[PDB]
RNA sequence: GUAUGUAUUUAUUUUUAGAUACUAACAC
RNA sequence: ACGAAUCUCUUUGCCUUUUGGCUUAGAUCAAGUGUAGUAUCUG
C-alpha cells in the first residue's frame, strides 16, 4: 500500500494565495444563521438571522438597503433563483415562504412540514424547490401550485443539508445519521448511499464545475464524485471541530468554517490545508460566541462573505500580492492516516 | 413522561391515505410565475459599541425611562 | 413529636397524586385478574370451562 | 452613604444620622434575585 | 408571639432545605408550622446554613475590621460581605 | 466526563441530596478609601 | 455515551438558564471547559432573545393596542427582572471601580453645606431625650398613619393582620414601646431585607 | 491508567474466551466441510453435535456467572452505605452516584 | 350546580362518657 | 517447582432501579369556622 503514498509525493499541489479580512459588518440583533447572494448581478446579500428578520446588504459598500421580516423565528436558510425574480425564505417556524423581489412581499407560502425547516435549494431548470428539515424527509414542492409533488423517505434523523443538480442524483442529502444520499426522484428512491462519515454531516457544497461535493462532518471534511457516486478525495484535517459550513470558489479553493472560529481554506483538488486563520470575536463578545454559521462565495469568487455567531458579517479578500515570495502554507506533507 | 427525546418522521405521514379535504389557504392564487430575463462667578463649580444586551446604552436608556 | 413525625411522613414520599393514583389503580386492575383467575379455576374443578 | 453620614451629621445627632445611612444598606429580595444596596437610597423607607 | 427556635423545627427546616432548595421557603413552612416563610429563608441565611463563618478572630481578623468599620461609616451590610460573615456576628 | 445536575430550583423525583450539592475575593476599591479620608479630614478642618 | 449525559447536560442548560434570570453566575463546580462554551453561548442567545421580545411588547403596550390581559402581567416581569439586573450592574461597578464623585467635589459639597447652616445659624437636631413634650403625640400620629392603610380593607391578609396587631398593642403601652423604639435607634445597625 | 477502549477491550474478551476453551480442550485429553447445492446457492456444513451443545452451555453458563455476581454487587451495594437520609432505594443509589462523581 | 373512565352475555359449537380523628357542591 | 481449571473474598475498570420540557420562581398561602355520618382510647 505504499505505492499509494509514493504516489501521494509525486503531486506536489496546486498553488493559491492566502485570504484576509476586508470588511466587518455588524448589525444585526441576533446570530446570523444563513447567507445567499443575487446569483446575477452580485450586488447584495441576503442574510437570515436568528432575530427573525433579513436584511439586504449591499456588496460593493456593506450599506443595508432593505428589511424583510415575515418570520416569527429563526431563519435558518434563504435561497435566491437564478431565473426567477424570487427569494425562497425558510425557518424554524414550520414554513416555507416566497418572497417577491420586484414588489418586496411575501406571495406565497408552502405547507406541509412537521416542524423546522432547516433547507432550501432551488432546483436549476425545472421550476422546483427542495426543502427539508427535522421532519427527516425531503419535499419537493411545485413552484407554481404550492403541491409538495414529492417526498422523499429515507433518513434516519434530521437534514441538514439539501442540494440539486441538473442531471441525475437531482438531490443531494445529508442528515444527522452520518450519511449522505444521492436522489433518483422519479422513481422517488435512493440512487446511491454514501455512508463514509463517521457523525452528523453538517455541511455540503457543490463544485461550481466539476460535477461533485464536498461533504463535512466533525474532523474529517471529505469529496464525493457524483454520477458514479466514488469517493474521489479526501482532505487533511485534524481536530477542526465542529464543520458548519463549506464553500467552493470557482477558482476550485474550499472553504471550512469552524466552530472553533478557525478558517481553514483548502485546494479543492489536492486535500491540503493551506491556510487557517483566526476570527477575532468582537469587543463585548465571549470566546464562546466566535464562530462561523455560513458562508459563500460571490459569482466571481474573489470575496468570501461569512455570518457569525457574534452578530456580524464578515467579508474575506483574497491577497493581491502573495505569489511565491511568501505564500507558502503548510507546505504538502501526507501524514499517515 | 416528559420532553421531545425524538421528533416525528414524515415517512409515517407518508404511507397513510389522503382524506381530500379543502383547506382556505391552497385556493388559487398567483397563478402564474415570473420568469428574469459677575453672576456666574459666584457659584460654586464649573469656572463606543459594545456587543451585549444588557451592557448596551440603548438598554440603560429604555430602563433608564420606563422605570421611573 | 407530631410535627416530627408529619415532617418524616410528607419527606419521605415523593409519589404525587397521579402516580399514587396509578400505583393502586394497578393493584386494583391486577386484583381483578385474579378473580377472574380463580373463578376459572374453581368453574374447573366442577368441569364446565 | 459616605457623604450622607457626613452632611446629616451636620444637620443631625451622629446617632440618627448613622441610623438612616445603615438602614439604606439591606439585603434586596425578588423572588430568586437578591442583592445588597450598596449605593443609591431606597426611596420607600418613611423618612426618605 | 414570634417565636424563638427549638433544635426541632431547626433541624426539621435543614432536612427541607436538602430536599427543596433554598427557593421553596413557602414550602419549607408547610412542614414547619407556627413560622413564615420569610422567617425561615431570614434565618436559614443568617444563622443556620452551614456555609457561613462562625470560628474565632484572628489578630488579622480584628485589625481588617476595625480598618472597615473606621472606613465605612455604618454599613454592616457591606462589611460583612468584605469579611465574609453574618453581619449580627461582626457587629 | 459530565458531573450530574443538581438543581436549587427543581427537585422532582424528591431526591435527597446533601447540602453542598444545594448550597467572592476581590478588596474594596482604592477609590473609597480616599473618599472617606477627605470627610473625615473636612470634618476636622470643618470643626476648628 | 448518549442517553443518560443527554438529558444531564440538557437539564444543566436549563440550571444555567435560571440562574441567567436570577443573575446568579452559574459555576459548575466541574465540566468540561468546551461544553460551558456551548452552553454560555445558547444561553447568551436565548437571553438576548428574551430581552428584545420584552423591549418590543413593551414600547407596543405604551401605544396601547390589543395586547393580551397575560401579556401585560409577563411583559412586566420581564422588565422587573431587567430592571433589577441593571441595579445589581450598577452597584458591583461601583465596588471595582469606586465612588465616582471624586474627593474633591465631595470637599466643596461639604463645605457649601457648611456654609449655609452657618449663614443660617441652624441648630444640629437634638436626639429625643425621654421627657419629650410631644413624644406621645407624635406616636399618636405615626400609628395612625400606619394604621390607615389597613383600615380601608375589606378583608385582609395575615402579614396585614400582623401589622393591625401589632400597632393595637402599640396603644396600650406608648410608654415601652418608645423604649424600645429608642433602643433599636441605639443598638440597630442591621435590618431585615 | 484507566480506561480501555472498546476494541483492546474486545481483543481481551477474545482472548478470554480462548484461555477458557484451551482448558476444555485440555481436560478433555486428560479425561480421554463445504457442500453447496448447484440448485440454491444455499451452503451447508456438516457438524458435530457435541461442542455445539458445550457452546450453548459455556454461554448460558457465562450469563448465569455475570448475572450472579453482579447481583452481589447489588446486595452489598445497598447494605454499606447508610449515612445519609434517604427517602428510597433509588435515591441513596443516585447518591452513591454522586460518591462517584467525587 | 365534576369532567372523565371501567363493566354491563340474553339465546347452551360435536371429544359509661366522650378526645383525638378522616372526610361534607352544607352554613359566612 | 511453574503451567491449567473450579469455588470464595478484596482492589481497579464498566454503572447496572442512579432526578425526562417551556411560561409572569407558572400564580397564590391558614389559627380558618358549626354541625353531622363512620373509625377507637379508657374506667
Amino acid at each position: 500500500i505504499v505505492n499509494r503514498y509514493e504516489k501521494l509525493l509525486s503531486q506536489r499541489p496546486e498553488w493559491h494565495a492566502p485570504w484576509k479580512l476586508s470588511r466587518v459588518i455588524n448589525g444585526h440583533l441576533g446570530w446570523v444563521r444563513c447567507v445567499a447572494i443575487d446569483p446575477v448581478d452580485n450586488e447584495w446579500f441576503i442574510t437570515g438571522s436568528n432575530d427573525t428578520t433579513m436584511k439586504v446588504w449591499d456588496l460593493a459598500t456593506g450599506k443595508l438597503k432593505t428589511t424583510l421580516a415575515g418570520h416569527v423565528m429563526t431563519v435558518r436558510d434563504v435561497a435566491v433563483s437564478d431565473r426567477h425574480p424570487y427569494l425562497f425564505s425558510v425557518s424554524e417556524d414550520k414554513t416555507v415562504k416566497c418572497w417577491d423581489l420586484e414588489k418586496n412581499q411575501i406571495i406565497r407560502d408552502y405547507y406541509g412540514h412537521l416542524s423546522g425547516v432547516r433547507t432550501v435549494s432551488i432546483h436549476p431548470t425545472l421550476d422546483l424547490i427542495a426543502t427539508a428539515g427535522r421532519d427527516s424527509v425531503i419535499k419537493l414542492w411545485d413552484m407554481r401550485t404550492r403541491i409538495p409533488v414529492i417526498t422523499l423517505v429515507g433518513h434516519k434523523g434530521p437534514i441538514n443539508q439539501v442540494q440539486c443538480t441538473p442531471v441525475d442524483p437531482q438531490v443531494v442529502s445529508s442528515s444527522t445519521d452520518a450519511t449522505v444520499r444521492l436522489w433518483d426522484v422519479v422513481a422517488g428512491k435512493t440512487m446511491k448511499v454514501l455512508t463514509h462519515h463517521k457523525r452528523s454531516v453538517r455541511a455540503t457544497a457543490l463544485h461550481p464545475k466539476e460535477f461533485s461535493v464536498a461533504s463535512a462532518c466533525t474532523d474529517d471534511i471529505r469529496s464525493w464524485g457524483l454520477a458514479e457516486g466514488s469517493l474521489l478525495t479526501n482532505f487533511e484535517s485534524e481536530k477542526t471541530g465542529i464543520i458548519n459550513t463549506l464553500s467552493i470558489n470557482q477558482d476550485d479553493v474550499l472553504f471550512a468554517g469552524g466552530d472553533n472560529g478557525v478558517l481553514s481554506f483548502y485546494d479543492y483538488k489536492s486535500g491540503h490545508k493551506y491556510q487557517s486563520l483566526a476570527t477575532r470575536e468582537m469587543v463585548g463578545s465571549l470566546e464562546g460566541e466566535r464562530s462561523v454559521l455560513c458562508s459563500t462565495f460571490d459569482k466571481t469568487g474573489l470575496r468570501l462573505i461569512t455570518g457569525e455567531a457574534d452578530k456580524s458579517i464578515k467579508i474575506w479578500k483574497q491577497d493581491e500580492t502573495a505569489t511565491k515570495e511568501s505564500e507558502p502554507g503548510l507546505a504538502w506533507n501526507p501524514n499517515l492516516s | 413522561h416528559r420532553p421531545q427525546l425524538e421528533a416525528r418522521s414524515g415517512a409515517k405521514a407518508a404511507a397513510y391515505t389522503p382524506t381530500g379535504i379543502e383547506h382556505a389557504r391552497l385556493l388559487p392564487g398567483h397563478t402564474t410565475l415570473k420568469y428574469r430575463k459677575s453672576w456666574r462667578k459666584g457659584t460654586a463649580f464649573g469656572r463606543g459599541y459594545i456587543n451585549d444586551m444588557t451592557k448596551s446604552e440603548y438598554h440603560q436608556e429604555f430602563l433608564h425611562k420606563h422605570v421611573r | 413529636k407530631e410535627m416530627l413525625a408529619e415532617a418524616r411522613a410528607r419527606l419521605l414520599n415523593t409519589q404525587g397524586k397521579k402516580a399514587t393514583r396509578k400505583i393502586r389503580e394497578r393493584m386494583l386492575e391486577e386484583s381483578k385478574r385474579i378473580a377472574e383467575l380463580q373463578k376459572r379455576r374453581e368453574l374447573k374443578q366442577a368441569g364446565i370451562n | 452613604f459616605t457623604l450622607l453620614n457626613r452632611l446629616l451629621r451636620l444637620i443631625v445627632d451622629p446617632n440618627i444620622a448613622d441610623y438612616i445611612t445603615a438602614k439604606n444598606n439591606v439585603v434586596i429580595n425578588f423572588k430568586d434575585m437578591s442583592h445588597v444596596n450598596k449605593y443609591g437610597l431606597i426611596r420607600g423607607l418613611k423618612f426618605a | 408571639k414570634g417565636g424563638v427556635w427549638t433544635n426541632v423545627e431547626d433541624q426539621i427546616l435543614k432536612a427541607a432545605v436538602q430536599k427543596y432548595g433554598t427557593h421553596q421557603w413557602s414550602k419549607v413552612a408547610s412542614l414547619l408550622q407556627k413560622k413564615t416563610a420569610r422567617q425561615s429563608e431570614l434565618r436559614w441565611n443568617e444563622y443556620l446554613n452551614p456555609k457561613l463563618n462562625f470560628t474565632e478572630f484572628s489578630k488579622e481578623e480584628d485589625a481588617q475590621l476595625l480598618d472597615l468599620a473606621r472606613e465605612l461609616p455604618n454599613q454592616w451590610r457591606t462589611i460583612a460581605d468584605m469579611m465574609a460573615r453574618p453581619a449580627q456576628v461582626c457587629v | 466526563k459530565i458531573p450530574a445536575a443538581v438543581s436549587n430550583w427543581k427537585n422532582p423525583n424528591g431526591y435527597t441530596v446533601a447540602l453542598e450539592r444545594r448550597v467572592e475575593n476581590n478588596t474594596i476599591n482604592d477609590g473609597f478609601m480616599k473618599l472617606s479620608e477627605a470627610l473625615e479630614n473636612a470634618d476636622k478642618k470643618a470643626r476648628q | 455515551i448518549r442517553q443518560k449525559k443527554a438529558r444531564t447536560i440538557l437539564q444543566h442548560l436549563s440550571e444555567a438558564w435560571r440562574c441567567w434570570k436570577a443573575n446568579i453566575p452559574w459555576d459548575v463546580p466541574g465540566m468540561p471547559a468546551p461544553i460551558k462554551k456551548i452552553i454560555e453561548r445558547y444561553i447568551k442567545s436565548k437571553a438576548d432573545a428574551w430581552v428584545s421580545a420584552a423591549h418590543y411588547n413593551r414600547e407596543r403596550i405604551k401605544r396601547g393596542a390589543h395586547v393580551e390581559k397575560t401579556m401585560v402581567k409577563k411583559n412586566l416581569g420581564r422588565l422587573t427582572r431587567l430592571w433589577i439586573k441593571n441595579e445589581q450592574e450598577r452597584q458591583r461597578q461601583i465596588q471595582k471601580n469606586g465612588p465616582e464623585i471624586t474627593p474633591e467635589e465631595a470637599t466643596t459639597i461639604f463645605s457649601v453645606m457648611v456654609e449655609w447652616l452657618e449663614s443660617r445659624s441652624f441648630s444640629p437636631i437634638p436626639f429625643p431625650p425621654l421627657t419629650y413634650k410631644n413624644d406621645t403625640k407624635i406616636l399618636v400620629l405615626a400609628l395612625e398613619d400606619l394604621k390607615d392603610v389597613y383600615a380601608s380593607k375589606v378583608r385582609l391578609n395575615a402579614s396585614e393582620r400582623e401589622e393591625l396587631a401589632l400597632i393595637e398593642e402599640a396603644y396600650d403601652n406608648p410608654h415601652d414601646t418608645l423604649n424600645r423604639i429608642k433602643k433599636y435607634l441605639l443598638t440597630q445597625r442591621v435590618f431585615k431585607p | 491508567r484507566g480506561g480501555i477502549s472498546y476494541d483492546q477491550l474486545a481483543k481481551l474478551s477474545y482472548e478470554k474466551t480462548l484461555r477458557n476453551l484451551a482448558t476444555q480442550t485440555q481436560n478433555s485429553s486428560k479425561q480421554d466441510k463445504v457442500q453447496k447445492d448447484t440448485k440454491t446457492g444455499k451452503i451447508t456444513i456438516a457438524d458435530d453435535d457435541k461442542l455445539v451443545n458445550k457452546l450453548a452451555v459455556s454461554l448460558q453458563s457465562e450469563s448465569k456467572k455475570r448475572y450472579e455476581a453482579r447481583k452481589r454487587q447489588m446486595q452489598n451495594a445497598k447494605t454499606l452505605y447508610g449515612v445519609e437520609s434517604f427517602i428510597n432505594d433509588k435515591n441513596k443509589q443516585f447518591n452513591e452516584k454522586l460518591s462517584r462523581e467525587s
